[PDB]
């Protein structure tokens, strides 16, 4: 599979995060406890809840699409469909919300991907969740000063960033220290706090950060340069019209 | 013939029955069976004898939460249901013999019935079907009963509901697929306004048979108001064929091979393997690293591309066996299918739109709600002309409990009846047969 | 010269524009706002009276961790907080909405064939005059017939009133002119002659109802209001029987033959009657905005008047109201009309035209589309990129989508002086702007974006239509903010360009140029400044039957 | 057969067709020409081509007073006709050589158009025959002229108007009888909505006719709204008969006997006498100077009543060729001969309260118009269940010119399409003659 146009350090970048060949540089070690907090839909050691019964239990028609299609192991156990949420601000963050999107289902199986201009979402069965989170936050689709993880009040995509870098959270749920220069995230991502915060390491430098961005800005690799990229835009508009308006 | 087209046609196990059936023997406008669905659907109503009962016993007519004291009836209809349907079914039927049906269910607590086809012959549209049934049963009931005059417009009240003061059947105790001709959103719209939980629930959950009675009645709706006309009419036939009548196999194939691991992207990728294999895409030049697809049948591209559509819908969904995430399907097979081809997305961009409405309005303050409850006629899902649908019904059918308004809560009367009619309920081998018969007339 | 936008953002904030870091959390909260700080005080008030808690601000999540900031309003010197430009706050706004929902236009022209053909009557510009007299008796709800009338109170309905206008200068002359909208006077010379000769030797009525009354019932009253009492003033008038066959004649043309309704009414999953928001076509929305008769040397003031009119009416009332409600849809329009933006933007693409095409001179074809539109897209998002405090302005993806696509749209129509490729030019902005930035808008805001580019030409049932034509109505457009009043904009941008003296139907652009009106549609972006300032006077309040 | 009653059928001129056919044969259910006229109706376009080409050589399009300056296209559309029909029916019909019509008419500026039925078979309503005709045309039109991508939507808007901003085809350059289901009143009331002027203009004002296909019209919804179901059928057949198929030439024979010199109460006089002639109603009982009659059959009764009320109409109206009496003439026939005998009026009284709504709707400030502006689904007339409609007809027809809002006003392209269908203009022909051929299979 090819994923997308362009000779931009951006269009490799947009490439490689839908390309499930390519391994994710692992930026941070998050253990599976503090994912579960930062999620924040159950308690460590609390049984996963259940909306349905097992499959094996609800008795599920004969169907051979369902004998073809393999459940994950949430829907198997009927586990609640929870989410994950993030804001990417416009400063070079290096997953943007329709690179999200567009990867998570080239990556993921079983995947509700929501895209919005503040915040995009992920919606799938809680422990398969679980995993995905952990991808999600110890890769490079996450940097602690230009990314939060937000189940509400998302606001500063758009937003200048603070002096330390940081992107604005109306809620705060992401602590720069400038004492150790590790970010640390004290809330979980609806916003309640956590008895004992997560360190999430150090923010990636400038260079580092226009390096792996997928946004194409004037002050970086701008859109326009990318002349390929533009092309297939515009060549998918020409096309859309043209069969709109008669397709034989 | 009109097209040369011609495909194979399976059954819902990936068995091959027909070889090589003229593309327009599947046309809505040709095949018999699709005839006999549509017409079967127009006719049919659902009764709720015991609905009827107690809303007299209670007094509670004319819509949720009312009450008119005084007024309660004590009938027992359940018990005489036998007497009330074939006093009914005289009334219904035009002569004796003919194709009324009038049958008891539950143990006379509901009534399949099928208003006969004749009427609707001097008819302009479908209301004959409730309201020849209304005032059959409100007639039988008076009579089995000798409901004084003076009590009577309570029969009416507990049938019918609030009717003509409400525009709708506000609070009646009968049911069918099709809503009131005043609710379209456009003339033509009418196989549209039937809800995708009433289709999954008649289906039994059945997943390639929820789809194909979908795409059915979304296609045959594309016919009625015009879209599937002169220059469009191969593009709905071939949509019809190859997303919900699993033509060639290609939507059962794409599932096998990425139902064990697979995602919306390792669907799209087989997709377009195959369509170049078949001769229907292929590289018109080359960018950097990049090939650009062509193609000079954008009918037969868009046919093979909804196909990849819906499998990608069961794989995704199927995967989470859970419906909600159909509207990001519907949404990124289209988005990312562009981006790896550059040719147009199912129905040329009108699928990614309906996908964007349909994903805010399920997840969203503003309206809509969870997939069962959108429909061809609902505002938020009308965009795309048929082939966005069909995938909310697979979706749907594969949800293993995680909808407030499943099927089981919002259809559970109309299973009840419609799930009794064989071609409702596994429509596709009666199109597939009725396509072998006609085959040497197109 | 400076970019427009640049004098509202050396306002708003601290740092100058290019800055990329600015100071948050440290500003008080709400008490950095005036207008917050009013509204803390009013909900005490409010709970202390009713005994039932209000507004107040310690619920939900704690605003003003950010600039809650003050708006220009484009075209103005005047820098108001938003909350003074939400609709609810804003009596011009509500007036703008009044003063469209109580009009309709009304025909005379089968009224005087069945006075002359059936009655056998004559008419005459002095019958006419004593028509008037008695219609404007009338109209607000006075009697003229019968004993032992009761009416309603002239000073409550003292913005209602009839007026016409005809084609025929020598008609038009010789009715009283208190009672006449004068074509001549109104429009400059070359519109002036195009209207007449649209209307010819029709004769039309200019019919407002009370507002006090559009306020208590809804936009479906306005005709018949009308006709009831174009129907006595018929009696009264001419002398014929209070009630005879013809009397009927009469009613079925003032109510369905020869009426113009503002807006057509709507389906039942959003069912209202005539005259509300949704069915008023964009090219009726182009020609109730007056801009086109006062800024006609200048197409982009022209066209951006008509999008203020439009992101107003159709985000703030129509879908943050009538189709929503609440807090609502308020800066989602005021991207549209503030901070000079959207004008920086369009004013960037009409001399990217002039300069390549000329005005209305390139080809009608999708190549000039692909140059247009991509050419002024990238501008614009080149300015949220070069300029953080703009981009913090226009804090919302679909703001800016709406504002960038706009300048795009407006701007291919200036160039081919057809608003289809304009709406194509719409699109095409949408699909570069979610690749550039990896964003669009909300999270349903591109449905009919992306239906968009092949329903653009289409000819179908329910697809095919001209833009001018379209309106919040058509299918794709029922349900989203940041598109309809756009798209007035775009219908308006290449009549503006050409010159033409309406848009979509001549007799809507003369029946608002009339200063008998409470809002003022000559300047629209004025008078929600004003509004927003707490000077502008609305019709309909109930103080004089009410406690002092 | 259901019932015994038999009655004698004649042509417009009065005499002996057929005698002792029984009611049935020509009921809406049973009688094949009522079929054929339903149907043919449901499937007629007319296409306005003189009109479609000045909309779009003025850019005049989208409803009244509407232009859009710089879009005007020059095409000489009637000056092809026979090009563009050719190339609409292909696309319009469903096989070669099917019941599909498309012919040309008043020198290729109007055409007569037939949608086949095929497409209403697999429909659920009538609103694919201006659908599908629409886009026929607009595509013909298209390839006509090779009109480009960029114009072609002026095509469309001259053709099919503001939809679908407008809910209606507002503007629109084709027209039907039906209009369209969402301004049905209520379920079933299609075709109701049928303004009393297309149904004179079709039949070309002759009153007997347009009597007739007013009732087979207005009788024939009773039917699809399930009034004439059951206990009200017999009284429904009996209607259509005596008031709308001169039956027992008893309407003709009125006529004749108060048509020099009579008045609403002679007929009145001779109506009463003929049913007590004839055994349906007896003196029940005498108070003082003063008869009161009774009746053991209702239904025949209303239907005398109904045959004397459509001849009082002939007489009022006829005598002044005013039309707009009328709505006096429903009210007081019925009003009179309540107390003329002691029995119900028309309809139960129902004629008598459509009359004084109708008699204000027609002289007063606050609605309705003149009456041929009216129709069953207009909310003024849609109270009597079908016996107070087909006198207005036949009072239009009888109009020689005092009416503003006239057929020749309101309804001239219908006229001229509709008025070439055999069936439609001399509907009392056919449906007698069809009755006849099916009076021993009852
Ligand atoms: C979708 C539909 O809602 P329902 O699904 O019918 O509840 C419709 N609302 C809307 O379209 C809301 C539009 C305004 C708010 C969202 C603006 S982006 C309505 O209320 O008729
Ligand atoms: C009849 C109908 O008018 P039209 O015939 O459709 O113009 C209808 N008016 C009314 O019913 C007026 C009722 C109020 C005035 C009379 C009170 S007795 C209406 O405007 O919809
Ligand atoms: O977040 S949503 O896109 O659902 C609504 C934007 S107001
Ligand atoms: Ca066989
Ligand atoms: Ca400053
Ligand atoms: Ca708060
Ligand atoms: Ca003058
Ligand atoms: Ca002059
Ligand atoms: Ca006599
Ligand atoms: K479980
Ligand atoms: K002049
Ligand atoms: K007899």
């Amino acid at each position: 599979a090819q994923y997308y146009p362009g000779t931009s350090k951006v269009a490799q970048n947009r490439r490689n995060f839908c390309n499930p060949e390519y391994e994710l540089e692992k930026l941070r070690e998050i253990s599976d406890e503090d994912v579960v907090k930062i999620l924040g839909h159950r308690a460590p050691g609390e049984e996963y809840p259940s909306v349905h019964p097992p499959l094996e239990e609800m008795d599920e028609p004969e169907d051979a699409i369902r004998e073809m299609v393999e459940p994950i192991d949430g829907a198997k156990a009927g586990d609640r469909v929870r989410y994950i949420q993030f804001t990417d601000s416009m400063y070079f963050a290096p997953a943007q919300p329709y690179v999200r999107s567009r990867a998570y289902l080239c990556r993921y199986r079983g995947a509700d991907a929501g895209t919005l201009s503040g915040r995009q979402i992920i919606e799938t069965r809680e422990r398969d969740l679980e995993k995905v989170s952990k991808e999600l936050l110890e890769t490079e689709f996450f940097d602690p000063a230009r990314s939060g993880v937000r189940g509400k009040s998302v606001h500063g995509h758009s937003l200048r960033l603070d002096e330390d870098g940081m992107m604005f959270d109306m809620l705060r749920r992401q602590i720069y220290n400038k004492d150790t220069g590790k970010v640390e995230m004290v809330k979980n991502q609806i916003g309640d706090e956590l008895d004992e915060p997560v360190d999430l390491g150090e923010p990636l430098d400038e260079e580092t950060l226009m390096d792996k961005t997928t946004i194409y800005r004037v002050d970086g690799e701008a859109y326009r340069d990318d002349v390929e990229a533009v092309e297939i835009m515009q060549r998918i508009h020409v096309l859309r019209s043209q069969g709109g308006y008669n397709p034989e | 013939a009109k097209f040369e087209d011609k495909v194979d046609l399976y059954d819902d196990r990936g068995n091959l029955v027909e070889e090589q059936v003229p593309l327009e023997a599947l046309s809505p406008l040709r095949n018999p069976a699709i005839k006999s669905i549509v017409q079967g659907i127009k006719r049919t109503v659902a009764v709720n004898l015991e609905g009827i009962e107690n809303a007299l016993k209670t007094a509670k007519v004319g819509g949720p939460a009312c009450k008119i004291m005084g007024r309660e009836l004590d009938l027992d209809i359940v018990g005489n249901a036998e007497s009330i349907a074939a006093a009914a079914k005289e009334m219904i039927q035009v002569t004796e013999d003919d194709d009324t049906k009038v049958e008891l269910l539950g143990g006379g607590k509901r009534a399949l019935v099928q208003v006969p086809s004749a009427r609707f012959d001097v008819a302009a549209e479908y209301s004959a079907a409730p309201l020849v049934t209304a005032t059959a049963f409100v007639q039988a009931i008076i009579n089995e009963f000798d409901v004084s005059m003076y009590d009577a417009n309570m029969v009416k009240a507990a049938v019918l509901g609030r009717y003509p003061q409400s525009v709708e059947y506000m609070g009646a105790n009968i049911a069918t697929m099709l809503d009131i001709p005043q609710k379209l959103e456009g003339p033509g719209y009418a196989l549209r306004n039937i809800m995708v939980n009433h289709v999954v629930a008649t289906t039994l959950k059945n997943t390639l048979q929820a789809a194909a009675l979908s795409t059915i009645l979304e296609q045959t709706a594309m016919f009625e108001m015009g879209d599937a006309v002169g220059a469009f009419e191969r593009m709905h036939l071939l949509g019809l064929a190859y997303q919900g009548m699993n033509a060639d196999n290609l939507v059962f194939d794409l599932v096998k091979a990425n139902g064990k691991e697979g995602t919306v992207g390792s669907v799209i990728a087989d997709l377009v393997e195959r369509a170049l294999e078949d001769g229907v895409i292929k590289v018109e030049k080359e960018l950097t690293d990049y090939k650009v697809y062509g193609t000079d049948d954008l009918a037969m591209w868009n046919a093979y591309a909804a196909a990849g559509l819906m499998a990608a819908t069961m794989v995704n969904q199927g995967a989470a066996r859970a419906a909600q995430g159909v509207s990001s399907t519907l949404l990124y097979y289209n988005d990312l299918i562009e981006f790896e081809t550059g040719l147009p997305s199912v129905d040329f961009g009108k699928v990614e739109g309906t996908a964007v409405g349909f994903s805010f309005f399920s997840h969203s303050i503003y309206g809509g709600g969870g997939p069962g409850i959108f429909n061809g006629n609902h505002i938020v899902t009308r965009h795309s002309k048929g082939f966005a649908i069909p995938c909310v019904a697979a979706a749907m059918a594969l949800d293993a409990g995680t909808q407030m308004f499943s099927p089981e809560a919002t259809s559970g009367l109309i299973k009840e009846v419609f799930s009794q009619v064989d071609e409702f309920r596994e429509p596709l081998k009666y199109v597939v047969e009725a396509a072998a018969e006609i085959k040497n007339e197109i | 010269a400076d970019k427009l936008f640049i004098n509202a953002l050396k306002k708003k904030f601290e740092e100058s524009p290019e800055e990329k870091k600015t100071t948050f959390y440290t500003l008080g909260g709400w008490k950095q706002s005036e207008r917050k700080t009013e509204f803390v005080n009013a909900g005490k008030e409010v709970a202390e009276k009713r005994g039932i808690p209000q507004y107040n601000p310690d619920i939900g999540t704690p605003l003003g961790q950010r600039v809650l900031m003050p708006y220009q309003v484009s075209t103005t010197d005047t820098y108001v907080e938003g909350d003074d430009l939400h609709f609810v706050n804003n009596a011009a706004m509500q007036q703008l909405w009044d003063d469209i929902r109580r009009t309709v236009i009304v025909g005379l022209n089968h009224a005087h064939a069945v006075i002359e053909k059936r009655l056998g009557k004559e008419v005459t510009p002095e019958t006419i005059t004593h028509y008037l007299e008695t219609v404007n008796h009338a109209m607000p709800g006075a009697a003229v017939v019968q004993e032992h009338m009761v009416e309603t109170h002239p000073a409550l309905v003292a913005d209602s009133y009839v007026k016409v206008f005809t084609g025929n200068d020598e008609i038009a002359d010789e009715i009283d002119p208190a009672f006449v909208i004068d074509i001549n006077k109104q429009f400059p010379e070359d519109q002036a002659e195009t209207l007449k000769a649209e209307v010819g030797d029709g004769i039309w009525q200019v019919v407002r109802i009370p507002t006090i009354v559009s306020r208590t019932c809804d936009g479906a009253t306005t005709s018949r209001w009308s006709a009831m009492q174009i129907g006595m003033s018929m009696i009264s008038a001419y002398k014929q029987a209070a009630g005879e066959a013809a009397t009927g004649d009469f009613a079925y043309a003032a109510k369905h033959a020869e009426v113009i309704h503002m807006g057509t009414y709507l389906p039942v999953r959003r069912a209202r009657g005539e005259n509300e928001p949704g069915g008023v076509p964009f090219g009726y929305l182009a020609d109730i905005c007056q801009s086109s008769r006062v800024n006609y040397d200048d197409p982009v003031r022209v066209s951006l008047d008509v999008v203020a009119t439009g992101a107003m009416l159709y985000d703030q009332i129509w879908l943050g109201s009538y189709m929503s409600g609440g807090v609502g849809f308020t800066q989602y329009a005021t991207a549209a009309y503030t901070d000079n933006i959207l004008d920086d933007f369009t004013y960037f693409g009409k001399e990217y035209v002039e300069d390549k095409y000329g005005l209305c001179e390139a080809p009608n074809t999708m190549d000039t589309v692909l140059d247009i539109a991509t050419e002024v897209t990238f501008y614009g998002l080149e300015q949220y990129e070069e300029y953080p405090a703009l981009l913090e302005d226009q804090f919302g993806g679909s703001q800016r989508a709406a504002v960038v696509a706009a300048a795009a749209g407006c701007s291919t129509a200036f160039a081919t002086g057809n608003a289809q490729t304009g709406l194509s030019g719409w699109y095409l902005s949408m699909y570069l702007h979610k690749e550039q930035h990896s964003r669009l808008g909300f999270y349903g805001y591109d449905l009919q974006d992306q239906c968009g580019a092949s329903n653009v030409f289409s000819i179908r049932g329910d697809e095919g239509l001209p833009l001018e034509l379209r309106g919040p109505n058509y299918p794709n457009y029922a349900m989203n903010v940041g598109h309809q009043g756009e798209y007035a904009g775009i219908s308006q941008a290449p009549h503006a360009a050409r010159g033409d003296a309406f848009v979509f139907n001549p007799l809507v652009k003369i029946a608002f140029a009339d200063d008998n009106l409470v809002f003022d549609f000559t300047n629209v972006r004025g008078e929600f400044a004003k509004g927003a300032l707490r000077e502008f006077e609305p019709a309909g309040e109930r103080a004089l039957i009410t406690p002092a």
